[PDB]
RNA sequence: GCGGAUUUAGCUCAGUUGGGAGAGCGCCAGACUGAAGAUCUGGAGGUCCUGUGUUCGAUCCACAGAAUUCGCACCA
RNA sequence: UGAAGAGUUUGAUCAUGGCUCAGAUUGAACGCUGGCGGCAGGCCUAACACAUGCAAGUCGAACGGUAACAGGAAGAAGCUUGCUUCUUUGCUGACGAGUGGCGGACGGGUGAGUAAUGUCUGGGAAACUGCCUGAUGGAGGGGGAUAACUACUGGAAACGGUAGCUAAUACCGCAUAACGUCGCAAGACCAAAGAGGGGGACCUUCGGGCCUCUUGCCAUCGGAUGUGCCCAGAUGGGAUUAGCUAGUAGGUGGGGUAACGGCUCACCUAGGCGACGAUCCCUAGCUGGUCUGAGAGGAUGACCAGCCACACUGGAACUGAGACACGGUCCAGACUCCUACGGGAGGCAGCAGUGGGGAAUAUUGCACAAUGGGCGCAAGCCUGAUGCAGCCAUGCCGCGUGUAUGAAGAAGGCCUUCGGGUUGUAAAGUACUUUCAGCGGGGAGGAAGGGAGUAAAGUUAAUACCUUUGCUCAUUGACGUUACCCGCAGAAGAAGCACCGGCUAACUCCGUGCCAGCAGCCGCGGUAAUACGGAGGGUGCAAGCGUUAAUCGGAAUUACUGGGCGUAAAGCGCACGCAGGCGGUUUGUUAAGUCAGAUGUGAAAUCCCCGGGCUCAACCUGGGAACUGCAUCUGAUACUGGCAA
C-alpha cells in the first residue's frame, strides 16, 4: 500500500511571504530543484512519472505545502503562506505556524502594502525571525539601488519590533535561476545556512498534553477522514483516543493513524507538519477552528475578564476613543468569533493606549484555557493584545 | 434501582411499616409516621379504588425488593404450572437469596439483609456469591463465611433475631453461623395480608 | 458430500459440540444428516452429554465416511 | 483475471478443439451411411456401419459419447439400416 | 478558507441614498359585559441586520461583522 | 391452566355506531439522561458508484529441472594456512518458475427479478451422480508430441512471433475382450498408469533388472450419498382485466437430452383453453417459521435453518460427474481508468473499508490456538469460512451506586388562623461495610493432537517397509496476566427521566391572563388555572426514562368460531328463468363423501411435558410428547352422495 518515514533532524517550519508581485510562486520552486540536485538523489524516483497534478489542486498558497524534505542541516518542512490581500485572515495562523520566514520583497519597489502588514503581524503572535531576500537583482543592476533599498528594509525591522541589525539579505532573480542560470542557484545552497545562521533552532515541548490547530479536512477517496495540522505542543502515538474540543461542538473520536504525507509515522511530534487519520466522523460534522487535544483538556467557556493592552495609532491601532457596544473580533489559535466589549465599572469610555481588564461574551463558547494569549481586530486591525485573566462560565 | 432514600417516610401513607429501619424503632418512634408525606402535595382523604388496586400490587412487589419485570416473570411460570397459580407466585418469589437471609436472623433490616450479600461475607454451600438472587431450595446450606464471622455487624443483627419467630421451614444455626433451607415454605400463615384473587385480575387483560 | 464432524452449538465462549454427520457443501451448522453424538470437550457431567452411537457410526462409516480425532480417540475411551 | 489456474482457460482451448475433430470425423462417417440409404444399398452403408462400429465404440471410451447417451448410441445408429432392411 | 447579493414599525412595503422616517394592516388604550366583536371615543407604533469610520450631520456613503440565500475552493 | 374493560354523541335516557385510551411487540428511529458486567442483535434505503488491502490454492510421493537459499562432494585458492576465502557440481536438503492432477462449479453475500414443471406438502417414473463405498476381474506391448529450456527477434506496457530440443499418472495408436455393450438371433466391437519404501539369493554394460510390500491406475456389475426429471394438491390481489391459443392442441414418423417430454422438426388432423375466472393488469423472492393473539385468526418472513434466484448490462459457448464458473473466457453495449497516443485494462449483491443516499445501523483490528472446509497416500501448506477482539444502551439478563443508628426534629428552604405543618432519620452527628470500579499480586481451563524413541501379537524377506498397539520423552493457548482467587486503602468513583383536569395512581403557592402557551382523545386558558409557566411538594418507572413510527390485540367494529337489513348502515320496483345451491318417502346395491384401524411421513430448529448444565439469571441443554397435517394399505355401512327399484 503505503509508505513509511521517520523522524530524522529537526523538523523546522519556514515557508514564502510577500506582498503580490515579487519573487514568491518562483522562489518556492526554484529554491526546491536547485537544492535537490546537491543535497538529494535518489534512484528509480516516484516523482519522474506523476509530474505534478497533486500540487496545483490541493494548494493555492492558501496556508501549506506538504513538502517535507531534509537537508543535511536540519529537517525542513515548507508551508507555503498568503500575501495577498483577500486571504490576509489566513496569514497570521500560518506565520503562527513558522519558526522563521522567508521574507521575499522584490528590491526593485519598496515596502508595499502586505510588506508592511506581515512584519507587524509578525512580531505580536507570529513568526519571530525575518530572513530578507531582495529579489529581482538581475533587474536591479545598480549597487545604488539596492544599497537604498536596504536601508529603508532595517528600518521596517528595527521599530516593527525585531532587531533590524543585521538580517542576511540575499539578492538574486528567481526567474532567471530555476532555468539554468547559474549565478542565482548557487546563492539557493546559501539558503540551508542562513536558515541556521539567523533562526536557528526552536525549542517546543513534546512532554505537555496534545494541542493542533485545524489545517484541512478530508474524506479521502479510499481510506476514512483526515484532518491535518501542525502539531503545537504534545505527542499523538498511531492508535490512540482523542478528544477534539472546539465552538459549540465537542467531538470523541479514536486515532487509528498518523501518517505523513502517506509516508507513516508512528509518532506525531511537535513542530511537525503530519497528517492524522481517524475511524468514525465525517467531513462535515467537523467544523473548522477546533483544536484536536488530548481527552484530558480544558472545556469551552464564553465569558472570561481578560488584560488587554490598547496599541496606538502609530503602529497600528485605535485613534478613536471607543464605549461599550463595540464588535471586536478575537483570534484565538485557528480561526475567531466575534466577542463584545463590556467593562466593569469604574470604566465606560477606554481611549488610545490605555490598559485594561473587560469581561467578554464571544459569541459562541470556544475552548478556553487561563493565560491563553490572543489578538483582537477590528476593521481587520488589532485593537489590542491580551491575554485571559480569569476563565468563567 | 436499589432506592437509597427515605426508608420510614414511606411507612406514613403505606399504613403499615413492613420492616424499615427495625431494630430499636418502627412506628412514631423518633419519626413522624402515620401522616402524608406531602404538605398538600398530598394530604388525606377518602381513597380512590384505583389507587388501592394499584398500592397493594406493590404491597407484595416491595418486601421481597423484586423489580418491574420479575415478578410478572413468575406470574409467566405460575400460570405455566397446572397447580395453584396464586400458591405458585409466592413461592418463587421467596426462593430469592436477600428474603431467605432476613429470615435466618442476617440482617435486623430487610434492606441491610440484601446489603449483606453485596459486601462479600455471603456464601452458600461451598460456593461464594455476591449475588441477591439465587436458586434457594429445599437441603441448601445457608453459609456465612469466615470474614463474616468475624464482623461485628453480622452479630449486631442476632439481637432482633432473638426477637423474631424465624420460620420452621429452615433450620437455623446462628452458633456456628449455618442453617439450612432443608424445606419449602409455608405461606398457609404468610397470606395474611396477601390476597392473591385481587393482584392477578389486574395481571391479566 | 457428507462427513462426520463436528458442529457447534454452544453461545460465546461455551464449546457444546455435537457430533452430526453433516454436509461439506451446505455447514457443519447448515444441512445436517443427522446428529449422531453429543460430545462436551470441557467434560460436563450433564444429562447425556455424550453419545456417539454405536449403529450409525457403524453403518453411514460402512459406505464410507469420517470421523474426527476426539472422536477416534473416544472409540476406545467408550470401550465400543 | 488474477485466478490460481487461470491457465485452465488455455487448457480448455485445447480439450475444446481435440473434441471437436473426434465428433466431427464421426458426424462425416454417419452422413456416409445416409448416402447408401438413399442408394438402396447394403453394401455401402456397411462400408460405413461396422467401419464406424470401433470408431462409435472407442470414443465411448474416451467419454466422448458420455454417459447413457454411450449405453444407447450403438443403438441409435444400428437403428438406421434395419429400417432399410 | 474565498467571492456575490440581500435585511426600514409587531405584520405588508415605500422613502432619502451626504440632511435628518411614512402609508396600509395590525395593535394598545379610554367606553358599554368579565372579555372580545358589532360598534363608540381616544392614543401609541423603527438600535432603518449589527458594529465602526467621515462630516456641523449616516438609515443613505465607505469599511468590518452576523444571518439568510447564491456561486467557488479541499483528498493526509 | 383458558379471553376484563374504560372514556367519548345527548337537557336527560336507552339502544345503534364511529371515535380514543389502558396490552403485547420491533433488524426500530428520535429527545433527554447515563456505574459496571454476562448473553443476543446491529445498511431495512441508492440491486447507487466505489481508492486499497485481503477473501483461491496445493501436491516434487507423475514430470522435465535448478532460479534462490543452505549444506555434501569436488578441485582449488587465501596458503587471510588445517583455519578463513574462491570457483565448480542437482549430489542432498530445499525449490524459482514451467509441464501434469485435483480445488477455484464450494464456502460467502444479496433479495433486484420472482405469482412462478419456482417454492411448500404429498406422491411418482424414464435418469444422472466426480468426491464415497462393496464385489470380481485387469493394468500387455508400441508410437508421435510439446511446455520449460535454448538461440534469435517485436512492443511503453499488456502482450507477442520465429527456429531448435525434450519428459510424464500428458497425447494417440496397437494387443488382450466378460458377469461388458450393441445385436431377436448369428455375430460384431471397445480399456488402460504407474509411482513410492524396502530388501536377503541371483543378475547389471552398475543407472537398474530380480524380489516383497504400499498407494495410485483400468474395466465390469452393485450399493451409498448427493442430484436432474414428472405429477397432484396448496401458493397474492384487481372483471372500472371477457374473451384466449399456431409446435396452438393432438397424431404419426425423423432428430435431440443423462433421462421422460413438440425439448425440436417434417408431414398429417383442426383441434385445444376459458367465468369452477382463461387472457391481461397491479404487487411480491418462497418456506420452516416469525410477531401478536385465549383460540380461531390476522399480520409477518430480521438474525437462524432449508429452498430458489442474482453477481457492470445484455448475449453466448468451452472443459467436466459438476459452471453458463461473483473475484474463468469470448462477443456486443454503456460506464470507468491508463497510455509511449500505436494500443490496452477493469467491474465489492465476498470481508474490511470509500463516497453518495437515508431516520438509522459498528474496525481497512488479531489469529491458526480451537472447530470445520480445500489440496496431498503423508508430512505439510491454504482459509474475510471461523474463533476472537473492537464499536453501538439495539435489546434481554444480573449486580452496584452503601449499611446501621441518630432528634425536639440542625440550619436552609417551601406552605402556613401564624399554633404551626412539610422537607425529615432525610441531613448534621455517631459506629459499621467495602461488593463492584481503581491499585498491587497469583491463577484453573479450553489440548485432543502431531513430533522424537520404543512393543507387533500382522504383512512379507524370517528380516524391511508399511500399517497397528500401548508405553516413553519434549511440547501444541490466538483470546489475555481468561474463569476465578488473594491482598490494598477509602463512602469513597457511580442517578436519572416522565408524569400528578377526566380516562388514570399521584397538588400547593405564586406569575401569566381565551395572550403566552398546553393537548392521545374528551379538551384547557377571558387576572382567586389541582389542565398554562416557574418554584415548592407529590407520584410512577429507574441506568435508563419518555416520545414517535410500525404490526397484532382490546375491536365479537368484516363475524367459520363471531354480525345486521320495518324505522338505527342495508331487501333489486316486480315477475320469469339458465348455470349454481338445495331435495318427500320406502327398498336393494355401492362405498365416492363419511367412520374405524394400520403404515409411512410430518427436516433440524421452535412450542409444550418431564429434567438437567453454567457463581444466579440471561444464556446452554437431554429425553418424552407435540409434529393438529398429508399420502398409502385394509376394514365399516349409520348418515351424505351415486346407481337400481
Ligand atoms: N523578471 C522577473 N520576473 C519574476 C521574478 N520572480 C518572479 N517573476 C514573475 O512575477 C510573477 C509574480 O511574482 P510572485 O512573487 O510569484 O507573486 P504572487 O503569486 O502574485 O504573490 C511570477 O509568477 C513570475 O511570473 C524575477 O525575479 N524576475
Amino acid at each position: 500500500s503505503k509508505e513509511k518515514f521517520e523522524r530524522t533532524k529537526p523538523h523546522v517550519n519556514v515557508g514564502t511571504i510577500g506582498h503580490v508581485d515579487h519573487g514568491k510562486t518562483t522562489l518556492t520552486a526554484a529554491i526546491t530543484t536547485v537544492l535537490a540536485k546537491t543535497y538529494g538523489g535518489a534512484a528509480r524516483a516516484f516523482d519522474q512519472i506523476d509530474n505534478a497534478p497533486e500540487e496545483k489542486a490541493r494548494g493555492i498558497t492558501i496556508n501549506t505545502s506538504h513538502v517535507e524534505y531534509d537537508t543535511p542541516t536540519r529537517h525542513y518542512a515548507h508551508v507555503d503562506c498568503p500575501g495577498h490581500a483577500d486571504y490576509v485572515k489566513n496569514m497570521i495562523t500560518g506565520a503562527a505556524q513558522m519558526d522563521g520566514a522567508i521574507l521575499v520583497v522584490a528590491a526593485t519597489d519598496g515596502p508595499m502594502p502586505q510588506t508592511r502588514e506581515h512584519i507587524l503581524l509578525g512580531r505580536q503572535v507570529g513568526v519571530p525571525y525575518i530572513i530578507v531576500f531582495l529579489n529581482k537583482c538581475d533587474m536591479v543592476d545598480d549597487e545604488e539601488l539596492l544599497e537604498l533599498v536596504e536601508m529603508e528594509v532595517r528600518e521596517l525591522l528595527s521599530q516593527y519590533d525585531f532587531p533590524g541589525d543585521d538580517t542576511p539579505i540575499v539578492r538574486g532573480s528567481a526567474l532567471k535561476a530555476l532555468e539554468g542560470d547559474a549565478e542565482w542557484e548557487a546563492k539557493i545552497l546559501e539558503l540551508a545556512g542562513f536558515l541556521d545562521s539567523y533562526i536557528p533552532e526552536p525549542e517546543r515541548a513534546i512532554d505537555k498534553p496534545f494541542l493542533l490547530p485545524i489545517e484541512d479536512v478530508f474524506s479521502i477517496s479510499g481510506r476514512g477522514t483526515v484532518v491535518t495540522g501542525r502539531v503545537e505542543r504534545g505527542i499523538i502515538k498511531v492508535g490512540e483516543e482523542v478528544e477534539i474540543v472546539g465552538i459549540k461542538e465537542t467531538q470523541k473520536s479514536t486515532c487509528t493513524g498518523v501518517e505523513m504525507f502517506r509516508k507513516l509515522l508512528d509518532e506525531g511530534r511537535a513542530g511537525e507538519n503530519v497528517g492524522v487519520l481517524l475511524r468514525g466522523i465525517k467531513r462535515e460534522e467537523i467544523e473548522r477552528g477546533q483544536v484536536l487535544a488530548k481527552p484530558g483538556t480544558i472545556k469551552p467557556h464564553t465569558k472570561f475578564e481578560s488584560e488587554v493592552y490598547i496599541l496606538s495609532k502609530d503602529e497600528g491601532g485605535r485613534h478613536t476613543p471607543f464605549f461599550k457596544g463595540y464588535r471586536p473580533q478575537f483570534y484565538f489559535r485557528t480561526t475567531d468569533v466575534t466577542g463584545t466589549i463590556e467593562l466593569p465599572e469604574g470604566v465606560e469610555m477606554v481611549m488610545p493606549g490605555d490598559n485594561i481588564k473587560m469581561v467578554v461574551t464571544l459569541i459562541h463558547p470556544i475552548a478556553m484555557d487561563d493565560g491563553l494569549r490572543f489578538a483582537i481586530r477590528e476593521g481587520g486591525r488589532t485593537v489590542g493584545a491580551g491575554v485571559v485573566a480569569k476563565v468563567l462560565s | 434501582a436499589r432506592y437509597l432514600g427515605p426508608k420510614l417516610k414511606l411507612s406514613r401513607r403505606e399504613g403499615t411499616d413492613l420492616f424499615l429501619k427495625s431494630g430499636v424503632r418502627a412506628i412514631d418512634t423518633k419519626c413522624k409516621i402515620e401522616q402524608a408525606p406531602g404538605q398538600h402535595g398530598a394530604r388525606k382523604p377518602r381513597l380512590s379504588d384505583y389507587g388501592v388496586q394499584l398500592r397493594e400490587k406493590q404491597k407484595v412487589r416491595r418486601i421481597y425488593g423484586v423489580l418491574e419485570r420479575q415478578f410478572r416473570n413468575y406470574y409467566k411460570e405460575a400460570a405455566r404450572l397446572k397447580g395453584n397459580t396464586g400458591e405458585n407466585l409466592l413461592a418463587l418469589l421467596e426462593g430469592r437469596l436477600d428474603n431467605v437471609v432476613y429470615r435466618m436472623g442476617f440482617g435486623a433490616t430487610r434492606a441491610e439483609a440484601r446489603q449483606l450479600v453485596s459486601h462479600k461475607a455471603i456464601m452458600v454451600n461451598g460456593r461464594v456469591v455476591n449475588i441477591a438472587s439465587y436458586q434457594v431450595s429445599p437441603n441448601d446450606v445457608v453459609s456465612i463465611r469466615e470474614k463474616a464471622k468475624k464482623q461485628s455487624r453480622v452479630k449486631a443483627a442476632l439481637e432482633l433475631a432473638e426477637q423474631r419467630e424465624k420460620p420452621t421451614w429452615l433450620e437455623v444455626d446462628a452458633g456456628k453461623m449455618e442453617g439450612t433451607f432443608k424445606r419449602k415454605p409455608e405461606r398457609s400463615d404468610l397470606s395474611a395480608d396477601i390476597n392473591e384473587h385481587l393482584i392477578v385480575e389486574l395481571y391479566s387483560k | 458430500m457428507v462427513t462426520i464432524r463436528l458442529a457447534r452449538h454452544g453461545a460465546k465462549k461455551r464449546p457444546f459440540y455435537q457430533v452430526v454427520v453433516a454436509d461439506s457443501r451446505n455447514a457443519r451448522n447448515g444441512r445436517f444428516i443427522e446428529r449422531v453424538g453429543f460430545f462436551n470437550p470441557i467434560a460436563s457431567e450433564k444429562e447425556e452429554g455424550t453419545r456417539l452411537d454405536l449403529d450409525r457410526i457403524a453403518h453411514w462409516v460402512g459406505q464410507g465416511a469420517t470421523i474426527s480425532d476426539r472422536v477416534a480417540a473416544l472409540i476406545k475411551e467408550v470401550n465400543k | 483475471n488474477i485466478k490460481s489456474a487461470k491457465k485452465r482457460a488455455i487448457q480448455s482451448e485445447k480439450a475444446r478443439k481435440h473434441n471437436a475433430s473426434r465428433r466431427s470425423m464421426m458426424r462425416t462417417f454417419i452422413k456416409k451411411v445416409y448416402a447408401a440409404i438413399e442408394a438402396g444399398d447394403k453394401a455401402a452403408a456397411q462400408k460405413a456401419f461396422n467401419e464406424m462400429q470401433p470408431i462409435v465404440d472407442r470414443q465411448a471410451a474416451k467419454g466422448l459419447i458420455h454417459k447413457n447417451k454411450a449405453a444407447r448410441h450403438k443403438a441409435n445408429l444400428t437403428a438406421q439400416i434395419n429400417k432399410l432392411a
